[PDB]
């Protein structure tokens, strides 16, 4: 086959479910406020 | 009761007719002794059925090895003799560089 | 004409040239050696029609209508299921020492000894055959209740299947159900206390 | 020794005149056949094997000439064959495939192989896979050039020819010798 | 039909290449340059 | 290659880039014995007794 | 083969101070001949424990398979099926391994069909 | 066997570092790589297989190889016509497509938030 | 006899037109006519040398013992080694239809097939396929069709709703052999 | 499955998210203080295949679209287990055809009914 | 020759990465769901418009108040249509011709109409206000979200003035409140009314129906370029324009004469006069085998006496015919003119099989004027989505594929499972051809579902429950890639000012309500 797979560079084979590099690691380190409710 | 269906009734004149049509369709089956043209026994209908099913789904060892060679690229020699037998087998080994 | 309706059933062109032979010869021997009316030719053409129609009707009613309900046959699978079921009851007939050569028993057993037994594909006539055989077998294997009437071939063959039957009245029309309910609850509310 | 450049460089030898002569002799040939045939009276000569053979010859020649004629095989000649009523043979199709391929038109060539695969499969020779191979090598699609060799290895029939391996190997060296753009050329 | 006549002799010439899509440079000859660059050179004014 | 922050501003690829794989791969030769093709059969008699 | 190639190649771009092993397990046709490894009755003399002492492996035994002659000289008063009944095979077989020859004279060398008993 | 449990050829790569997270991250990298190379190869074999399934001839040689037995299961030398043999071939190729699709489909699951290898 | 077989298989069994006149010329009654005939029809191979090689089998001399076996052998070998004979011994194949994509799109897989003058008698005068915009297209999922749309009357459904696309399914090929044979069977019935 | 996927992802140079209509002219923003107004593009000029003179979208400063052949990935839909509508050319040859029991009795388009009819 | 230098451009991933780097996470282009706890991998990506919004013209570009919620409800209706479809086995077949497509869509429509909409699958993506059916109805009108009674009334009626705004009576004497699944033929019948055409922004349809498309002249010039043309050259330019326009409008005229080739009379012909639609039956001759055709309103008595098995044969003018088994159709008599100035009577059915003189690709253009040609009704949401469905089927992006663990198998999912066949004689197991079945339950946790994995499933055929190996199961894939290939891609509302958007940190999902 080709040395570098067609699925890498060809936009017809583009994978829409993929996400950008930065987004996930930004949403990952989020610590949400732990007082969601009164009393606890 | 609208969904319920009557179980049909099949007669040996019909079954023999069909069996003949099959006989003509695959001549070599009658030749090689897969099936016979005659319906004599009560159990021969089912019996010929099973013989068909076995001829179709059973693969002779030489044929199996060759076919597995074709599209799966299974490597090895393959004996075409009566006195040779093709054993499908696993080979493990290690590589280190 | 009778031998012709039955014998050539599964190749229609062959049957056709054969019928054409039969009545073209009956018509040669009709032209000379016959006499003062044309009725013989009309009865021979009507005999061509009658023969043809009896054949077409035979393959209609004794084949096509038996086969045509696919859901009944479980879309080809009931047909297979029944098969093994049959083979399971009758093993002292099909696979036994007295019954068959060890070569065949070994071929069978070797087919069944695979990790997944994949049901082999089949030619059209073989399909018709297999179906017919296993219908006629499902005759015997089933309970005495469903012998005549059931929904589906395979029905009852295996004793313990867990079905989804759980709604008795959902098949009925809403209007009837509704009127019934209003009436009945009107009465229970206007009648008792507990 | 590139079997493709053989055709292309052969088109420069008085290609046009040779073409015109192949056409002329062809019309001559149909005249002759119609004479020899004179029950399928309406269908003679065109319904005969001989006729087919002659058309095959015409095409096989037209491949040798200049671009215009190569490009006119799958276009004019084949349509005229259908029109006329002459039934093709495997060589007809492998010739048309070869024509389309030399043009660099893959979509159509592979469509043809697909047709042949579906209906007529038991007649397929290797020169078809040779056609497509050479073809992809022209259009410079080397992954399809790969795909077809791998497939032709799997089904071991029809047998590959030393020409086939010549084509695929050539394709490899071609791919191997091409540069990328500047972004990937740094290291 | 009749050998080497008008319609046959027309069909022999193949597909007609339009002068619209023809890429013709300064000297009236098909261009040396890549299709994108030519497309860009001859691109309409604004 | 186009990334000017590469080792300087702290960007270090987590996945080794395709180009680089292609190069490292292109540099070393492939052993011929690693292909593993046997169409003949095992040599029973001679093979183990071959020249010293 | 190509997958194996990329895979053996991953050792070249492997990470810093990291090494690797390759375990391959594939499927391969082996071939059992009843010709070279025939299925025969036990000898009419048995083998004792004695054939097995230490260094009996280096002395009292050959390395299998044993060498059977595929070539045989025809004795004088013989005919095709005298030779065939001698070699333990059908006449047809003997004729086919030897297909070259139409007749077998005394003192001639012949090809034993490998399925002979 | 179907799905995960079975294959023609199994490769095991054993990666070894001096530090744990080294080999872990390494495993992620090599794994992603073989996911893409894997998809590529298996895809190609899939298009080959699909073509093969659409139609094709049968070897004289394969046919011969089916017909070599003195006596097949029905107790006489059996005639496999080229039809039947093509039917076997076709069955197995259908199976191969199942397995190709299995692998390819698995390759496309591990997306960035969802990756578990 | 091969010509005969092919022409009979072409119809799926009478005789097709395919066997009426074949590519091989009748031999003149002479020795020189023979050598010449072999020369022009089979002459890419060297035939004399192949007839020499085919002489001996397993030490046995075939020419001086079995005539017909030697004959069938030299025949087979010249048959196999020549590309010319291979080209002329071929089987008639049906003729593939070119196609255009639909004017009203439903499937990409459903295409309008070109139709030869032979298959539709009647039909308006038409050009050749390529001039009309038909091309080679095929795949596993292909289906071919004759395309038209239902006639809208005068009603709301004509003016507002889109055109309704009536298809009539056709074969992807054209059997020239089967057609010719069938029509000459029609001429043997009429007469 | 984007809307107008080709006109945008495959056909447009930026995947739609680079705005090619932009002036490189000097800007008064604090962060844009490095920006120098550009000379107009070179008129008759031959670029490198990965670039452009930056005039338009049709001609970007950086060319993203590959110049090779584009082929959308091979479907992961089962070609085997799917059953299409019967064609004509299938119904002519129906007598020679080999199906699965699911193919003859298939719920939609059963072939057995056709074969008998 | 340009392919001599292989240019792999920058992959799309790299582009998106650079973009979202230059923007420091680009919060403008993110979905609001990205800013709430544990966003799923679909909320992790940018704001691209998907294909689901393509048939809804009610919301124009800025959707007004409640529009977006309405649309979301339509979208869910279509997802349920798809589920019903896979369920009873009528889905796009990659091969299918238009007649089979028509039959199929029809059966699907009936099964839709008779099934209650499911609200438990009604889900709310970020910022969307939850609303009941009833609110949507009383605001937008009931015709838009029809009760089965209104569906029935529109399919079984005629008149235009009735577009039913408010509810209808029911057999029980109540106002009918049910939400059944939307059905394409209904939406067609609504596209037939003028009021509706205007409501959905298609009002232009009234003016533009029979007219030509506006001529598009290749290389048309501005006045700014034309100012440099010489008098002669300008004359030439005019020559060009005139000839193009003339040609195109003439092409429209010729095409909309709507003429077809009559093979019998060897001529082109066209329709002068329409009769009403008659029900028609076919009568086959007994002796000759010839086939005739008969208006069922004329012979009604005799035909109905044959349907009662009393007299089994129908004589006409001395020739007796047998009634064909079904052959009961609706056909229109047509008065057709020939270019000889001739007149015939031909059925609609047979005049339909004919070949057209003109078939230009823009015939349906009038339906979207100036916007691209479509072969389907683009005012119908359901039919548009169905068209898309069929396209992506035929392309092979959509279809039956061996299931993965990640594809989101869950209760209620339509599935094709290979029916396990039970034999004692068999070690291991026996597999058989795929049949349609619903998932009853699927255990994800490795400890409820050991290897090899199982799925409890109910086969539609006999209504049977079984445990099936997951490697034996196929699902309907919406797209190539996954992880979840069973579920469709959902567009989100576009926000003009993205930087001002607010998340309540205490109840992000707005669960206190």
């Amino acid at each position: 086959s080709a040395n570098i797979p067609r699925s890498v560079w060809d936009p017809a084979q583009h994978n829409p479910n993929w996400s950008d590099s930065y987004g996930h690691d930004i949403t990952n380190r989020r610590a949400w406020p732990a007082r969601k409710w009164t009393v606890g | 009761n609208m969904n319920v269906v009557q179980r049909p009734c099949i007669e040996d004149g019909l079954l023999s007719l069909v069996l003949e049509a099959v006989t003509k369709r695959h001549p070599n089956w009658v030749k090689a002794g897969v099936i016979q043209t005659t319906l004599k026994d009560p159990f021969d209908a089912l019996r010929w059925m099973m013989h068909i099913f076995i001829r179709l789904s059973y693969v002779p060892h030489a044929g199996a090895a060759t076919i597995a060679r074709l599209s799966r690229r299974r490597i090895g020699p393959i004996g075409l003799e009566p006195h040779q037998f093709n054993v499908p087998a696993e080979l493990g080994f290690v590589e280190q560089y | 004409a009778e031998a012709a309706v039955t014998k050539f059933l599964f190749q229609r062109g062959s049957f056709e040239s054969m019928l054409h032979r039969i009545i073209t010869d009956a018509l040669e021997k009709m032209s000379t050696l016959a006499l003062g009316g044309q009725e013989g030719n009309l009865a021979l053409e009507a005999l061509k029609r009658q023969t043809l129609f009896k054949r077409n009707d035979y393959i209609q009613k004794r084949l096509i209508d038996v086969v045509s309900n696919s859901a009944y046959l479980g879309y080809g699978d009931s047909v297979w299921q029944v098969f093994f079921a049959a083979v399971e009851a009758n093993e002292e007939n099909l696979l036994s020492d007295r019954a068959t050569t060890d070569a065949i028993r070994a071929a069978w057993e070797g087919v069944m000894r695979e990790d997944v037994v994949r049901l082999p594909d089949v030619t059209g006539v073989v399909a018709l055959y297999l179906t017919l055989v296993c219908i006629r077998e499902s005759g015997r294997l089933v309970p005495e209740e469903l012998k005549e009437l059931s929904s589906g071939l395979e029905d009852g063959v295996r004793p313990g299947v867990r079905k989804l039957q759980q709604y008795p009245l959902i098949f009925l029309h809403p209007t009837v159900k509704r009127r019934f309910v209003v009436k009945a609850v009107a009465e229970i509310l206007h009648n008792s206390s507990s | 020794c590139d079997p493709a450049l053989t055709y292309k460089l052969l088109g420069d030898e008085n290609g046009e005149e040779r073409a015109q002569e192949a056409y002329r002799w062809f019309d001559l040939a149909l005249t002759s056949l119609a004479v020899d045939c004179g029950h399928f009276v309406p269908y003679l000569p065109q319904g005969t094997a001989a006729a087919s053979h002659i058309t095959n010859a015409l095409m096989r020649t037209l491949l040798t000439c200049g671009y215009t004629h190569v490009a006119a095989i799958p276009d004019s000649v084949y349509d005229r064959m259908g029109s006329m009523g002459i039934s093709p043979t495997i060589s007809t199709y492998e010739l048309v495939m070869l024509a389309l391929s030399l043009q660099g038109n893959m979509v159509e060539a592979e469509s043809i192989l697909s047709f042949l695969r579906s209906h007529h499969s038991e007649h397929i020779t290797v020169e078809s896979f040779n056609a497509l191979l050479l073809g992809h090598r022209e259009a410079r699609q080397f992954d399809c050039c790969d795909a077809i060799w791998q497939e032709l290895v799997d089904r071991r029939w029809p047998r590959a020819s030393p020409l086939t391996a010549e084509l695929y190997l050539r394709s490899i060296m071609d791919h191997a010798n091409t540069p990328t753009s500047e972004p990937l050329q740094s290291f | 039909d009749t050998q080497n006549d008008k319609k046959q002799l027309a069909r022999r010439l193949g597909r007609y290449m339009l002068f619209a899509n023809r890429s013709l440079d300064d000297t009236g000859f098909p261009t040396d340059a890549r299709a994108d660059d030519y497309t860009r050179w001859m691109a309409p004014p604004s | 290659s186009h990334r000017r922050d590469y080792i300087r501003m702290g960007y270090i690829p987590r996945y080794t880039p395709w180009e680089w794989i292609a190069i490292q791969e292109a540099d070393q030769p492939l052993i011929a014995e690693q292909i593993r093709q046997d169409n003949i059969g095992t040599s029973y008699f001679f093979s183990l007794n071959r020249y010293w | 083969t190509e997958f194996e190639k990329r895979m053996y190649d991953i050792r070249h771009w492997l990470h810093r101070q990291t090494s690797c092993e390759f375990h391959t397990i594939y499927r391969r046709n082996v071939i059992h001949d009843s010709a070279v490894f025939p299925t025969e009755h036990d000898p009419a003399t048995p083998t004792t424990h004695e054939h097995h002492r230490m260094f009996s492996f280096a002395l009292d035994w050959q390395s299998a398979p044993v060498n059977r002659l595929s070539t045989d000289t025809v004795h004088e008063g013989e005919s095709w099926d005298a030779v065939a009944q001698r070699l333990g095979c059908s006449v047809g077989e003997l004729k086919d391994a030897n297909a070259e020859r139409e007749t077998i004279e005394a003192g001639v060398v012949i090809n034993v069909p490998v399925t002979a008993t | 066997e179907d799905g995960i449990r079975g294959s023609e050829v199994t490769y095991k790569i054993v990666l070894e570092g001096f530090w744990d997270h080294h080999v872990m991250k390494l495993a992620e990298d090599v794994c992603m790589f073989l996911k893409d190379v894997g998809r590529q190869i298996v895809e190609e074999k899939l298009v080959a297989v699909r073509r093969l399934l659409q139609g094709g001839a049968v070897d004289p040689e394969l046919l011969a190889a089916f017909n070599c037995a003195r006596a097949g299961p029905f107790g006489g030398l059996d005639e496999y016509d080229k039809e039947e043999v093509a039917n076997f071939l076709r069955s197995d190729l259908r199976r191969l497509e199942e397995q190709c699709l299995s692998v390819i489909n698995r390759c496309n699951v591990p997306v960035p938030g969802a990756t578990n290898i | 006899q091969t010509l005969q077989n092919n022409a009979v298989e072409a119809v799926g069994a009478g005789s097709a037109p395919w066997s009426i006149l074949g590519p091989l010329t009748a031999i003149g009654p002479t020795a020189e006519d023979t050598m010449v005939w072999l020369q022009q029809h089979y002459g890419d191979v060297d035939v004399m040398s192949i007839m020499r090689w085919a002489r001996f089998r397993k030490g046995k001399d075939l020419m001086a013992k079995d005539r017909p076996q030697y004959l069938a052998r030299a025949a087979a070998w010249i048959e196999l080694l020549s590309k010319r004979n291979r080209e002329m011994e071929e089987v008639p194949l049906t003729y593939m239809r070119k196609s255009k994509p639909l004017v009203l799109d439903t499937n990409s897989n459903v295409r309008v097939a070109w139709q030869t003058p032979l298959m539709r008698s009647g039909g308006p005068p038409r050009l050749l396929a390529r001039e009309e915009g038909y091309v080679f297209h095929h795949s596993n999922s292909s289906r071919f069709v004759e395309e038209t749309y239902r006639h809208p009357g005068e009603s709301l459904q004509s003016r507002y709703l889109a055109l309704q696309p009536l298809h009539t399914e056709v074969s992807a090929k054209e059997d020239f052999q089967r057609l010719y044979y069938q029509a000459q069977k029609h001429h043997k019935q009429q007469e | 499955q984007l809307q107008a996927q080709d006109r945008i992802i495959c056909g447009t140079h930026g995947a739609g998210i680079v705005a090619h209509q932009t002036a490189v002219n000097s800007s008064d923003n604090p962060m844009l203080s490095s920006v120098t107004t550009a000379a107009p593009a070179a008129d008759l000029s031959r670029t490198k295949p990965h670039e452009g003179t930056g005039t338009s979208e049709r001609d970007p400063y950086i060319r993203t679209l590959h110049n090779q052949r584009s082929a959308a990935p091979e479907s992961s839909v089962s070609q085997s287990h799917t059953v299409n509508a019967p064609t004509v050319d299938e119904c002519e040859m129906l007598a020679e055809r080999w199906g699965t029991m699911n193919y003859w009795h298939n719920d939609t388009f059963p072939r057995l009914v056709v074969f008998l009819k | 020759t340009e392919r001599n230098t292989i240019h792999y451009g920058v992959p799309i991933q790299q582009i998106v990465d650079e973009f979202v780097f230059r923007h420091r996470n680009a919060r403008g282009e993110r979905p609001l769901d990205y800013f709430k706890p544990f966003p799923n991998f679909r909320a992790l990506r940018l704001n691209r418009m998907y294909r689901d919004v393509e048939g809804f013209s009610l919301m124009k570009q800025r959707p007004e108040f409640l529009e977006w919620e309405l649309f979301t409800r339509y979208r869910q209706h279509h997802q349920q249509r798809r589920r019903l479809a896979l369920l009873h086995g009528l889905e796009p077949v990659a091969n299918e011709t238009a007649q089979e497509r028509d039959t199929r869509r029809h059966r699907l429509d009936e099964i839709c109409e008779r099934t209650p909409f499911d609200e438990r699958e009604m889900r709310v993506n970020d910022d969307e206000m939850r609303v009941s059916v009833e609110t949507l109805r009383s605001w937008f009108g009931v015709y838009m979200l029809p009760s089965p009674t209104v569906v029935n009334a529109v399919l079984g009626g005629s008149a235009s003035v009735n577009l039913h705004l408010y509810h209808l009576a029911d057999e029980m004497g109540t106002a009918d409140t049910r939400e059944h699944v939307l059905s394409s033929r209904y939406l067609n019948r609504l596209l037939l009314l003028e009021s509706y055409q205007n409501r959905v922004g298609r009002g232009f349809m009234n003016h533009v129906v029979g007219r030509a498309p506006e001529p598009v002249v290749p290389h048309e010039q501005p006045q700014e370029v034309l100012r440099h043309f010489s008098a002669e050259e300008r004359a030439m330019y005019e020559q060009h324009v005139k000839e193009q326009t003339s040609r195109q409008l003439g092409e429209w005229e010729r095409a909309m004469k709507r003429r077809r080739w009559l093979t019998d009379h060897q001529q082109y012909g066209h329709v002068v006069s329409h009769g009403l639609e008659t029900s028609v039956v076919d009568l086959s001759h007994t002796e000759t085998g010839a086939v005739l055709t008969v208006s069922t309103k004329a012979y009604e008595q005799e035909i109905e006496a044959v349907r009662m098995k009393t007299n089994a044969t129908i004589k006409v003018d001395g020739m007796v015919y047998n009634l064909l088994p079904n052959s009961e159709r609706r056909v229109v008599p047509l008065t057709v003119q020939l270019d000889s100035g001739e007149k015939i009577d031909m059925t609609s059915e047979d005049f339909d099989r004919c070949e057209l003189e003109a078939f230009p690709r823009n015939l349906n253009h009038a339906l979207n004027y100036g916007i691209a040609n479509y072969a389907y009704n683009r005012g119908n949401y359901v039919e548009t989505q169905d068209s898309i469905w069929e396209e992506q089927t035929a392309s092979g992006q959509e279809g039956w594929s061996p299931a993965t663990h990640a594809d989101g198998l869950r209760e209620g999912l339509p599935v094709r499972a290979r029916r396990p066949i039970f034999s004692s004689s068999a070690e291991q197991r026996i597999a058989g051809g795929p049949q349609r079945a619903v998932i009853i339950q699927y255990h994800h946790q490795p400890f409820f579902n050991p290897e090899p994995r199982l799925v409890k499933v109910a086969f539609q055929c006999d209504g049977t429950i079984m445990e099936v190996p997951i490697s034996d199961v196929m699902i309907w894939q919406r797209r190539y890639h996954g992880p979840e290939r069973t579920v469709g891609d959902e567009s989100r509302r576009y926000n003009p000012a993205a930087m001002r958007r607010y998340v309540d940190v205490t109840d992000p999902f707005n669960e206190k309500t």
